[PDB]
DNA sequence: CTGTGCAGTCTGGCAGGT
DNA sequence: ACCTGCCAGACTGCACAG
């Protein structure tokens, strides 16, 4: 098992030096520390919720300068971002580019501006559906085509635990809306999402239609919503069925 | 060309000065900056010195040296340009500074380079080993010599121990000096060298194993490295150290006694090293070596 | 230089030419058989029937026992797969994890996959991907278990962009195309609100927002509003 | 003790016979069934029937040999003992046997085991290589020998293009032959031995490393290995082939060409095979071994 | 391509018990 | 925790005019 060393051995190097840490500050002090040590000046772990369906908030921390920070959360940029949205079209990573972002040019004016010109970002979903990406960046030097495997394993090994430590220190960055629904409300709402109407449902359960009603209307009450459709979306979306 | 070995410009903004075999690197970090690395021996004073006039307008421009070792390999130089340049930080680990502080110990490094010296030359006037321009660096400190280095620190311990490194994370260069070893000039393969702990020197080599991968590998002797072997060179020392544990077992095992492989050793290995290294010190050195892998590391 | 980043950019070198799940296949037999493992799988469990989630695999096992799962359908009941739904790090094959449904991991011991490994990962389009390898002794140590966690999934990766690429019949789900004034409306429906209200904020009447409402009907095949945004909802599509 | 050198009994269940360099095994595998390993040189065969009557009751007792490849320096004693042994079988892969029925790639190893009869041996009675009873056995396939052992054949290709090995689960030995390749005594470090296939070799060792931990092994030649060395023994040759590599590339990219490392692996290394192998012919061994990892390297 | 249609099944929301 | 009827509300698969 000592025979290739290497890329593992810093996995588990990694690994060993995360562990113990639990403040959430701690763990981005140490991702922080290691995306200096690949030579990249910056970072930045951003998760696009889908929630909203309308406009899909999308919480951000690391360290760009905070004015640009403000300049995300008031101008709201974080929509019309492609790099958050190439997670969506596929699981690629992708370096920055004028080409990349072609759509939206004025974040890429600003940036430019503002001391980030090179850089990439890797997408990831999280199991519980929270489409999550890592970017870095620098001032100089375009990423060269024989650095871009190694950043490529690194972020996604990087990405994976530090999403799975998120997920265990329950940040604010990934609760949801805390929903816990028991067997049968989400059975009921499964087959709501299935398109079966209270009778059909009703009958195939042969459990009585008001009752039935009266379930769907404690799921109404729980996720504070004026219609089923609601139910049925944010139940697909949030994987509670 | 892998082994770019020559004197005189090596990449876009580094160059070596002096001999080879004791390399004394200069890095280019700015318009009106230079900064010195690796040190070098008390022989080679007029010489590197003289070399750097050629590349460097004048002495002032220096503003950081970084020293890597505590041993007369890479100190000798020091008090012997210092005077001559107004102002430079020699950054170098926190324990090395309590060995140039002490008395003790400057008493070997300088006794030792001073056997080193041709029948001529006798060095020029140099200050006291206390009155170094000094500033400490611990693991992990973010040496930001200039805009375009930003070097990360890291302890080596093992082939001494205070040996760190320096590791520049934008050109994924990385100066080690000895950590690694030394890299054989004929038959290419890497080289141990462990004079003081071996159960620290192998996690050291499992961090610089963890740094990514190395464009540049530099050791402190045989000049510059480049290509796929300085890329896995964190990888094959470590693994050159399991042989010689594997030799001297399998050697103790037969019962061969312990100082007769050192003797074969030396007479492998001296010859190219000869030229900084009496060999009377070269064979007691390497017994001190075997000593610890002796005692180490079943 | 030798090692894994040599052996993941020489891997997908010779990834890249290939036209075929053929080939995608047998270089996956010859890379996990370099690995030390016995017989690989590829699995995927689509999110899209909500009452019966369908789930695809292909792999090297014994053919009875393939048809063992279209006999039986264990799908649903794997806890391997569900693990995936979860939770995202690998998972070891164990007696405790199969505790659940025990008579999975009698058949396993029964049919020779003593030992082995499934990762799962999120594939992009939102649905679920698994790869599982295994062996018939070598119980895994805590000194391999990363290396598998490392290899078994930079294949994962790339063999399920792979047969995206190719349009594997298991991963892509039913053809949807909405435009965006289709999917905009939709997307607004799905939050919970009346036609009329969507018809307010729109600036267009309550006609077309009912016509495009039935044009997503007919896409669907749905009898309710309620199944078109679910769908919707979990195709990711919106 | 690491290594047994010396024929006699072994151990509980096996004991070496003939030359130590070149030896044969005895598995004693029940009270009624023996079997034999690794067939060795021609020229021993006055010897190693006169060491094989130390053991066996009655020769006839004898059922099962085991044959690792194709080369002269392991399946010497077949046409010479077989015949005798009228109960022999004898296990090897196919493209073994496919080998053995071809007339070419015979009459080169009977002339080079006749090339090593020390002084004035006219041989025994020897049979055709075709006609002796071969059973072959191909990858993976478990082998009933008897009660206890139950060894696997495993598709170690790369020393040669039929080479394989035999392992048993129960008390984890492994008969490695040349997969492995050499046991160097003097240095204590295994000997890299390739003459077909780099890339093959090197995922063998692999799928030799991935088997249990070993509690013996027995090479082709040295004899039986015991305790840590059986451990990592399948390490140590991944080691020593890629360093190999190193060194032949490294020398490549100075210069110098294959036939100064040949002759410097030769004056370095031909002690051992100087009983065994003809020196001329060990040569040209090392000038196809280094073309063929200079060709398959990186 | 899209506003307007009543007719009509689908279904929020307690009233009142289980 | 899961129960049986109503009162309109917010619409449902086609309507064909605009
Ligand atoms: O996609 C990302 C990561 C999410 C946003 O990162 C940010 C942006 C502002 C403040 C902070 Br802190 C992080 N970055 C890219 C998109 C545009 S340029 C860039 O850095
Ligand atoms: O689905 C899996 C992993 C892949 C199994 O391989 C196959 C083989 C044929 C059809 C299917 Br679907 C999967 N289950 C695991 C846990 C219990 S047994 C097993 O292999």
């Amino acid at each position: 098992m000592r025979n290739d060393g290497g890329f593992l051995l810093w996995w588990d190097g990694l690994r060993s030096e995360m562990q113990p840490i639990h403040d959430s500050q701690g763990v981005f002090a140490v991702l922080e520390k290691e995306v200096r040590r690949l030579g990249f000046d910056y970072y930045a772990y951003g998760v696009r919720h889908t929630i909203p369906f309308t406009r899909p908030k999308t919480e951000v921390h690391g360290t760009y300068p905070k004015a640009w920070l403000e300049r995300y959360q008031m101008q709201n940029y974080g929509a019309v971002d492609p790099a958050i949205l190439n997670g969506l079209r596929s699981s690629e990573m992708v370096v920055w580019s004028d080409s990349l972002f072609d759509q939206s040019r004025m974040l890429w004016n600003e940036a430019r501006d503002w001391g980030l010109c090179v850089g990439a970002t890797l997408p990831i979903r999280a199991p519980n559906n929270l489409l999550s990406v890592l970017s870095v960046a620098r001032d100089q030097q375009n990423i060269s085509s024989f650095e871009r495997e190694e950043i490529r394993l690194r972020l996604r090994c990087m990405i994976e635990l530090l999403t799975q430590k998120l997920t265990d220190l329950e940040h604010p960055m990934l609760m949801s809306n805390p929903v816990c629904l028991s067997h049968r409300e989400r059975e009921i709402l499964q087959w709501t999402a299935d398109g079966k109407s209270s009778g059909e449902i009703a009958i195939i359960l042969s459990i009585s239609e008001s009752t039935v009603n009266f379930h769907h209307k404690n799921i109404q009450k729980k996720f504070d919503a004026p219609n089923k459709t609601l139910a049925a979306a944010y139940a697909a979306a949030l994987g509670l069925i | 060309m892998l082994r770019l070995s020559a004197p005189g410009q090596l990449d876009d903004d580094l160059c070596l000065l002096g001999d080879v075999q004791v390399p004394v690197f200069l890095l280019r970090l700015g318009e009106a900056s230079w900064a010195l690395v690796e040190g070098g021996i008390s022989r080679d004073a007029e010489l590197v010195w003289a070399d750097l006039c050629r590349w460097v307008a004048d002495p002032s421009q220096v503003h950081y040296w970084l020293i890597t070792h505590k041993h007369y390999d890479h100190c000798g130089l020091l008090p012997y340009l210092c005077p001559r340049l107004p102002n430079v930080q020699v950054l170098a680990s926190e324990r090395t500074c309590q060995a140039w502080k002490s008395e003790s110990a400057v008493r070997v490094v300088e006794r030792l380079n001073r056997q080193l010296l041709r029948a001529e030359q006798r060095l020029p006037e140099a200050c006291a080993w206390d009155a170094l321009p000094v500033r400490a660096v611990a693991d992990g400190e973010w040496l930001e010599l200039g805009p375009r280095h930003r070097l990360q620190v890291i302890e080596a311990h093992g082939h001494s121990d205070d040996h760190v490194v320096f590791y520049d994370v934008r050109r994924r260069r990385l100066f080690c000096g000895d950590a690694l070893g030394e890299f054989d000039e004929a038959e290419g393969v890497w080289r141990p060298l462990v004079f003081d702990d071996m159960e620290a020197y192998l996690e050291s080599l499992e961090r610089l194993q963890r740094l990514p991968t190395l464009l540049q590998l530099i050791p402190g002797h045989g000049g510059l490295l480049r290509g796929r072997l300085a890329a896995d060179g964190a990888e094959s020392a470590y693994t050159e150290c399991l042989r010689l544990c594997r030799r001297l077992l399998w050697r103790q095992s037969m019962g061969e006694s312990l100082d007769e492989l050192s003797e074969e050793l030396h007479r492998a290995w001296g010859g190219q090293s000869v030229d900084f290294l009496p060999g009377e010190l070269h064979l007691g050195s390497m017994r001190r070596m075997l000593e610890i892998l002796s005692r180490q590391a079943l």
